[PDB]
C-alpha cells in the first residue's frame, strides 16, 4: 500500500518529462488512479483520472492539450507526461488511489517536485553570522549560519550533524528572480560559547556540495 | 384425476440450474451418482423441496439491497442483503437459501441492475463476481442472507446500490458439488438422488454452459432432473399417486417406434437401466406417454448398446 | 465547473473550545470531503460523504450541512489539530477543491528577542552589504519590522521569512535580511530594524552604528 | 374436464413479450385499445396463434447462420439466415416469422454466440444491434428469412460465424407497434383484439425494459395479454369450450376479499369494466377462479 | 473515404515526432486502424495496429518502447508518436483503414515521408549540359539539365513549366552521405536547336529556390 | 514470428502469356492476401483469403493453394499489369509481410544511344570533374557502363540511377557521373564511357579527347 515517484528534476519552458508513479502492495490492476497537484502556496488542484483498461480518461477541460496519462499494468506502474512546459507549471504531483463507490482519493504517494529552470545549478556562497553585539546585557547568544545564493532546492542544514537540538531555527527559503537563500538560528548560553564551539553543517545535494561552518566570535 | 405427462418435446423445454434450453439427453454411469441437487426438484404429489423457484426466470437469480464499506478485502468488494425475488422480505428458515439460487461452486459472474417499479425510472448494471465454493477469508453465507460479491475490473465510478437483481452470464472452474450454503454449519437440506437398483442409472437432461477461461470460451455440460415444464405442471396440478414408481414410454412421434423404459418414480425423478461402459446419448424429439403404475421393483426392459 | 470558497482563510483558537469551519457552494451539490494535510506530509483523507469519519482519527470531529452548504466542527480543539483543511466535492463535473483554511493554536501573546549582524569579513569582501535582523518567539502572526536607515524607512531589498507555530512552544518567530551593495554601507555606519509589534505602542529595538 | 387456472399469483410468472417476470398489473383507458400482438397468444382450446412459442426462454430469440460481405456501405454489417431454435430448418409457412420473434418497433441490441453442440468446444461471442421499425433503409424482410445486423463500436476484430443463437438485452428508441414482417407486403398474421362491449378495457400484465439514451437509462413499459404460464398450461391441456365466454373473479388470498369480476373471452384475454380515465392498477398477491361460462353479451359489474 | 497526413520533415537522432493521419467520409470512430512502414527499397512492414476505445492496441514485438500509437474521435485524427528516434527508422508511413472479419487493410492514405538528418537544407548548384560532341554523326542531340548538391528531396523538374513532353527523361536522387544529385535528359531534333531553345526548370519547395537554366551550345 | 519468403525476386513475361508467382510460408498458416502497388503510390489490396477479388480488379487474376504454399497467377498478362506483389498473412503472430515480386512487360532489345557533357563553365569554375555518361531506351535491365580512362577502369567516384520501364515503349533508360576534382583533370584531355550490353560483344563507345 505503498507508492513512490520519480522524475522530479528541472526543464526548460517548452520541454517534456516523463513522471513515473509506482506502486507496491495491492492488486495495482483493478483500482483506477488519479493524478493532482498543489502549487507551492495556493490549495489543491485536479489533474484527471486514468481507468484500468485506459478505455476511459477523464481530463480537467482546460490544459488537456499538454498532459498525457497512462499506465502500465506488467511493469506494475503509472506514467504521466507533460509537453511543452511552460513557466506557471511547477508544484508538487501526487498519484491517489482513487476509490470505487464514494470516489475518496484514499491512499496518497510520497511527492513529486517539478519546477521549471533556465540557470544550472550552483553552489552555496555560505557565510557564518558575526555576532554584532556590544554593551548590552544578552545574557544567552542566539546566533547561526546564512547560506545564500544557491539553486536548486533543497538543502539540508543542522549542527553537529543532526545531534542537537537545543533550541535551533531553519526558515524556509525564497527566491528573487535569481537563486535561494536561508538563514539558521539557534540558542546557546554564555557558558557554552565560544567555550565548546558549534559547527554549521550545509548539504547540497544535487550539486552534492556537502560543507561545514565552525564560526568564531569577530573582533571587529 | 389420472396423471398425466404434458406432450411436449423434451427438445422445446426450458431448463432447471441455468436458463437455456436443453440440447442432449443422455446417461451415464461413469459420473458421480449421487448428486444431492437444490434447483428444480419437485415431489409429483406437488410440493417443492429444495429451493426450486416456480418460473423460469427465477433461476440462479436473486434480489438484494447493495451497500459497500472500505476496510478489507480488498476488492472493494461490495455487501448485499438477500430478499425474496417478489419483494417481500426474507427470514431464514427449512430452505437453505432464498428462492432460486444457485447450487454450484465455481465462480459465478453475475451481472447486477436497478431494481424497477414505475416508468421514467433510472437505471445503473454493473457485473460483479463472487465465489460459492469452499474458500475462506471471504466467508459467504447465504443462509443469513450475506453474501460477498468482488467487482471487476472494468467500467466503474458510478455502482449500484439500493434493490438490485442479480442475473447469472457465465461460471469459471466449474465444478458441480454443492457450494457452503452456510459458513460450514449445516443446513436443512434436500435429501441425496436415490435409492438406485442393480441396474440404474438416472436419466439427465443436458444443456451447455459457457465457461470462461484464459483468454478464451468453452462450453460446458450441465445436467438437471427434469425439465422446468414438469414442475410448473406438477406444483400446479397437484395429483394424487399410488405407490412409488410410474412406468412410462419414451415414444417417437413420427414412426411410433420405442426407445426405452423408464421408471418415473415418486420422489421426482426418471431412473432407468443401462449396463454399458461409455456414455449413450438418445434422440430428442419424441415424446413421453404414462402407461401405468407399478410397484418400486418392476423388472427393466434394458435397452442396451 | 464548479467553485467553491472556504471561510474563514485563517482562523485560531484555544484547546477545549469548539470551531467551526464553512466551506460553501457556487451551485447545487450533493457531497463533499475534507482533508488533512499537516506541513511537510501528503495529504490525508479525513471525512466522506459529508458525515463519516477516515481511518484512525479521532472521534472529536463532526462533519454536517446539505443542500449548498456544509460544515465541519470539532468539540474541543488539541494540539495536534493544527493543519490546513481541504474540501473537495466529486459531484457532476471536473472535480474541485476548495481555497483551504488553517487552524492553529492560540497561546498569550509574548515579545521579540531582536538581534543583528552586521557582514563579516566573508560578507566584507564578498562586495555588499549582508545584514539581517532576526526576531523569536512571539505571538502573534501580525508583527512588522522596519530596518530605520538613520531614521528612515527602506522598502527596497527586503527579503523576509517568517517561520510556523512550533509545537514545543506553539509560538512564531521571524527573520529577513537586506540584499545591498556596499554604496550604501560606505555612505554612513548606522543602521536598525526596528520591531514594531501588537505588545505595546513602544517598539523593540536594536541599534547598531558600529 | 372442465377449464382451470393455475394456483400462482401473478407476481410469480413469467411473461410473455420480454423475458423478465411481471410487477404491476392494469387496465387502462387511455392506451390504444385494439392492439394486435403476436406473441403470448393462444386460444383457450389450445391451439397457438400468431408466433407464440412453447418455452419461455425461446421468447424474443431467434438462431440463424452467419455471414459477411463488404460492398455496404452502411458500415461493418452482417446478413443472418433464420432457422428455428429447436435446430430443424426454417421454411416459409403461415405465421409470419420463426417461433420466438420481436414484434416491437425500435432498435434491439441483441447478444449473439455459438451454437453450442457437444462438451470442449470453442465459443464466441459478440454484441450486434439490429434495426424492427418501419425503416426501409435496408431490405429487413424474416419472412424470407433474411436480416441485417449491423455491428457496434465492439472489440474482438475476430468476429462470429458459423450457427448462432441471438437473445436480446436492451431497446432504443421503443414504439409498440409490429415491424415490417414483409418488406412492405402483407403476411399471415394474427388478428386484433376485438371487439369489446361499450365501457370495454383490457387486463395487461405489465413488465418493466431497459430503454437506453445518451449515456444513461431509463425503464419503459410493455405490456402483454396472458402471463407465459396461461399459454404453456392451455397449450398442454387442450380443454373444450362451451359457448363464448368464462366469468373468473380476482380473489385476494390473505383475507378472500374481491377485487374485480373480469370475463376471460374465448379467443384468450381477459376483459373487464371500467368507466374512468387515467390509469387504475391493482395489487398482486390475488389469485384467480374460474366460475362459470356465460354469453358473450353478459353485463358487466362496474368496478371503481 | 479519403486520408491525408502530416509531421513529414527532418528530425535528428534521438529526437521525437508527431505524425498525424487524418480521415474524411466515413465513421472514423467505428473502424480499427494500423500503420505500416516502407523503407525506400525493401518490401513492407507492419507497425501495429489500435481498436476505437483505445482498449486494447497490438505492437510489433521489436520496436515496442519507441512508438506510441493513440487517437482522437473528437478531432477525427490519428496520432503516432515517435521518441528516441533512430538513423535506421526512415521511410515512408501510411496509415490503413483495417477491416473486421477478414483482416484486409483495404484503403490507405497518401503517404509521410519520415527522413533523420543533421545538416540543414541547403539549395542545389545547377549546372547546365555542355554538349561535348565533334565530328560525328548525331543529327539529334540529347542533352540536359544537372542538378547536384541539394538537400533534401524532392525536387521538380521540367522543361517550359510542365508543356513539353518530347521525350523527357528524369532520373531519380542518390545520395553519398552528403546530399542529393540528379540529371536529366531531353531528345531534340537539329531542327529544333539551337534554333528555338529549352528551358530547364528546377523548383527546391523547402528551401524555396525557383530557378531556371537556360542553356547555349559551348564553343570549346 | 512467421517469415516468408517470394519467389522469384523478379520476373518478366509479354502480354497475353500466363505467369504464376509463389509465395512460401515458414511454418503452416491458414491465409494470404496479395497487394499491388504501382511506383508513386499507396498500395492497395488486391486479393484477401487467398482466393476472393478487390472491390475494382480485373477477373483476370487468380489466388489459389493451401497449406503452406499460396501462389498468384494472372490468365493473359497485360500493359497495366506491372508492379511489385506483396503477399502478407493474417495467421497468428505480429503480422509479416512478403520479401515481394516485380512483373514488367517484355519488349524484343534496342541499343543505347551515347551521350557526353564535359564540364561546362559553370562546372569549370566549380572547382572539379562533373562529366557524366546518359544512354537512352535500351533493353533489358542488365548492361554495365565503364569510363574508360585512358583505357583504365575507374571504379570511384561512380554515381549511377537507372530509371523504371516507360509505358509509352517499354524499354528503360541510364545515367551517371563522375565525383572528381580537377586533379586528374588537368592530367590528361581524353576520357570515355564504354557502354556494354547484351546487344552484341561490339561495346558502344562515345570517347570524347576535346
Amino acid at each position: 500500500v505503498k507508492l513512490l515517484e520519480s522524475g522530479g528534476g528541472l526543464v526548460q519552458p517548452g520541454g517534456s518529462l516523463k513522471l513515473s508513479c509506482a506502486a507496491s502492495g495491492f492488486d495495482f490492476s483493478r483500482y483506477w488512479m488519479s493524478w493532482v497537484r498543489q502549487a507551492p502556496g495556493k490549495g489543491l488542484e485536479w489533474i484527471g483520472q486514468i481507468n484500468p483498461h485506459s478505455s476511459t480518461i477523464n481530463y480537467t477541460p482546460s490544459l488537456r492539450d499538454k498532459f498525457i496519462i497512462s499506465r502500465d499494468n506488467a511493469k506494475n506502474t503509472l506514467y504521466l507526461q507533460m509537453t511543452k512546459v511552460r513557466s506557471e507549471d511547477t508544484a508538487l504531483y501526487y498519484c491517489a488511489r482513487l476509490l470505487r463507490y464514494f470516489y475518496a482519493l484514499d491512499y496518497w504517494g510520497q511527492g513529486a517536485s517539478v519546477t521549471v529552470s533556465s540557470a544550472k545549478t550552483t553552489p552555496p556562497s555560505v557565510y557564518p553570522l558575526a555576532p554584532g553585539r556590544a554593551a548590552a546585557a544578552a545574557s544567552m547568544v542566539t546566533l547561526g549560519c546564512l547560506v545564500k545564493g544557491y539553486f536548486p532546492e533543497p538543502v539540508t542544514v543542522t549542527w553537529n550533524s543532526g545531534s542537537l537540538a537545543a533550541g535551533v531555527h531553519t526558515f524556509p527559503a525564497v527566491l528573487q528572480a535569481a537563486l535561494y537563500t536561508l538563514s539558521s538560528s539557534v540558542t546557546v548560553p554564555s557558558s557554552s560559547w565560544p567555550s565548546e564551539t558549534v559547527t554549521c553543517n550545509v548539504a547540497h545535494p544535487a550539486s552534492s556540495t556537502k560543507v561545514d561552518k565552525k564560526i568564531v566570535p569577530r573582533a571587529a | 384425476r389420472m396423471v398425466d405427462l404434458p406432450v411436449i418435446q423434451p427438445r422445446l423445454c426450458t431448463h432447471a440450474r441455468w436458463p437455456a434450453p436443453v440440447y442432449g439427453l443422455l446417461v451415464d454411469p461413469s459420473l458421480p451418482s449421487n448428486p444431492q441437487w437444490q434447483n428444480g426438484r419437485v415431489h409429483v404429489d406437488g410440493t417443492l423441496l429444495g429451493t426450486t423457484p416456480i418460473s423460469g426466470s427465477w433461476v440462479s437469480c436473486f434480489a438484494a439491497e447493495a451497500a459497500y464499506e472500505f476496510q478489507s478485502g480488498t476488492g472493494e468488494v461490495a455487501t448485499f442483503t438477500l430478499i425474496e425475488q417478489d419483494g417481500s422480505a426474507y427470514v431464514p428458515g427449512d430452505r437453505a437459501a432464498p428462492l432460486g439460487y444457485p447450487d454450484f461452486s465455481g465462480q459465478l459472474e453475475i451481472e447486477v441492475q436497478t431494481e424497477t417499479t414505475k416508468t421514467g425510472d433510472k437505471l445503473k448494471v454493473t457485473t460483479f463476481e463472487m465465489i460459492l465454493g469452499p474458500t475462506t477469508n471471504a466467508d459467504q453465507a447465504p443462509y443469513q442472507g450475506r453474501v460477498f460479491a468482488s467487482v471487476t475490473a472494468a467500467a466503474s465510478l458510478d455502482l449500484v446500490d439500493g434493490r438490485v437483481r442479480a442475473v447469472p452470464r457465465s461460471i469459471y472452474g466449474f465444478q458441480d458439488t454443492i457450494p457452503e450454503y452456510n459458513d460450514g454449519l449445516l443446513v436443512p437440506l434436500a435429501p441425496p438422488i436415490g435409492p438406485f437398483l442393480p441396474g440404474e442409472v438416472l436419466l439427465r437432461f443436458r444443456t451447455y454452459m459457457r465457461q470462461i477461461d484464459t483468454a478464451d470460451a468453452a462450453a460446458e455440460a450441465i445436467d438437471c432432473a427434469l425439465p422446468q415444464e414438469f414442475v410448473s405442471w406438477f406444483a400446479s396440478n397437484a395429483f394424487t399417486v399410488q405407490s412409488e414408481a410410474l412406468l412410462l414410454r419414451y415414444r417417437n412421434t413420427l414412426t411410433g417406434q420405442l426407445l426405452f423404459e423408464c421408471k418415473l418414480y415418486n420422489e421426482g425423478y426418471i431412473a432407468l437401466s443401462y449396463s454399458g461402459s461409455g456414455p449413450l446419448t438418445f434422440p430428442t424429439d419424441g415424446i413421453f406417454e404414462v402407461v401405468s403404475w407399478v410397484p418400486r421393483l418392476y423388472q427393466l426392459a434394458s435397452v442396451g448398446s | 465547473q464548479i467553485v467553491l470558497t472556504q471561510s474563514p482563510a485563517i482562523m485560531s483558537a484555544s484547546p477545549g473550545e469548539k470551531v467551526t469551519i464553512t466551506c460553501s457552494a457556487s451551485s447545487s451539490v450533493s457531497y463533499m470531503h475534507w482533508f488533512q494535510q499537516k506541513p511537510g506530509t501528503s495529504p490525508k483523507l479525513w471525512i466522506y460523504s459529508t458525515s463519516n469519519l477516515a481511518s484512525g482519527v479521532p472521534a472529536r470531529f463532526s462533519g454536517s450541512g446539505s443542500g449548498t452548504s456544509y460544515s465541519l466542527t470539532i468539540s474541543r480543539m488539541e494540539a495536534e489539530d493544527a493543519a490546513t483543511y481541504y474540501c473537495q466535492q466529486r459531484s457532476s463535473y471536473p472535480f474541485t477543491f476548495g481555497g483551504g483554511t488553517k487552524l492553529e493554536i492560540k497561546r498569550a501573546d509574548a515579545a521579540p528577542t531582536v538581534s543583528i549582524f552586521p557582514p563579516s569579513s566573508e560578507q566584507l569582501t564578498s562586495g555588499g552589504a549582508s545584514v539581517v535582523c532576526f526576531l523569536n518567539n512571539f505571538y502573534p502572526k501580525d508583527i512588522n519590522v522596519k530596518w530605520k536607515i538613520d531614521g528612515s524607512e527602506r522598502q527596497n531589498g527586503v527579503l523576509n521569512s517568517w517561520t510556523d507555530q512550533d509545537s514545543k512552544d506553539s509560538t512564531y518567530s521571524m527573520s529577513s535580511t537586506l540584499t545591498l551593495t556596499k554604496d550604501e554601507y560606505e555612505r554612513h555606519n548606522s543602521y536598525t530594524c526596528e520591531a514594531t509589534h501588537k505588545t505595546s505602542t513602544s517598539p523593540i529595538v536594536k541599534s547598531f552604528n558600529r
